[PDB]
């Protein structure tokens, strides 16, 4: 394994990473989830490994994705985020996965649509 | 069954599985509501049928006798004597089959 590591067993096998240098372009129809694929990612290599990763989210308000992976962790959400109010259960978790991501190093930039050169800069 | 119960352990609440399926429902109904009252003890009597009062009234009186009317669907307390009318809602597990908290 190269690398940089996607969290997902498989996929390190067959790329080994993402590694340095590399553009890799993940492609999907509407609504199969390659938001919520590339967000993992970003999660799992700031959560587990200690490498800062920078989230472009031209689309979804920068808030609007943090509950997408604050989700996407602690196992929360049915009861639900959104809709209001929470079981003991859910709460004492959301801090945990609040707590978890908080020392992750993520940096979102919601941006609404901007040219190259920014990203760039 | 729950007169000889009371005497001897104590006796607290008598939960019966749906009435559509006890063995003129009214009739029943009725019966339900005096056993509450022998007993000092309160009878929970499920029911089967959106919802709203007429779903279940239209076969069977009841509404008269039930002094609270709770419907699933959010918990919706459509009759009660004590005081308040309205909708209290609940999360439910499935996996683990518990209604729970909010």
């Amino acid at each position: 394994i190269t690398g940089i590591p996607t969290g997902f067993t498989e996929l390190d096998r067959m790329t080994s990473g993402f590694q340095r240098s590399d553009l890799i372009i993940v492609a999907a129809r509407p609504s199969v989830g390659k938001t919520a694929f590339a967000l993992n990612i970003a999660q799992n290599v700031a959560t587990k490994t200690n490498e800062n990763v920078a989230i472009f989210s031209l689309e979804m308000s920068a808030q609007q994705l943090v509950m997408r992976m604050l989700c996407a962790e602690g196992n929360i959400n049915a009861q639900n985020l959104r809709t209001g109010k929470l079981t003991p259960e859910d709460w004492g978790k959301l801090t945990m996965a609040m707590g978890s991501l908080s020392n992750a190093g993520i940096y979102i930039d919601d941006t609404p649509s901007i040219r190259v050169s920014d990203i760039r800069a | 069954k729950c007169r000889r119960l009371k005497q001897e352990s104590g006796l607290g609440m008598i939960v019966i599985d749906y009435l559509q399926l006890i063995q003129e429902v009214s009739e029943i109904s009725r019966s339900l509501k005096a056993l509450a009252r022998e007993l000092e003890v309160p009878v929970i009597a499920l029911s089967q049928l959106r919802p709203m009062m007429s779903d279940i009234r239209e076969s069977g009186s009841i509404e008269q006798d039930a002094d609270i009317v709770a419907f699933l669907y959010e918990i919706i307390i459509a009759k009660q004597r004590n005081g308040p009318v309205g909708t209290v809602q609940l999360a439910f597990i499935k996996e683990y089959n518990k209604f729970v908290n909010l």
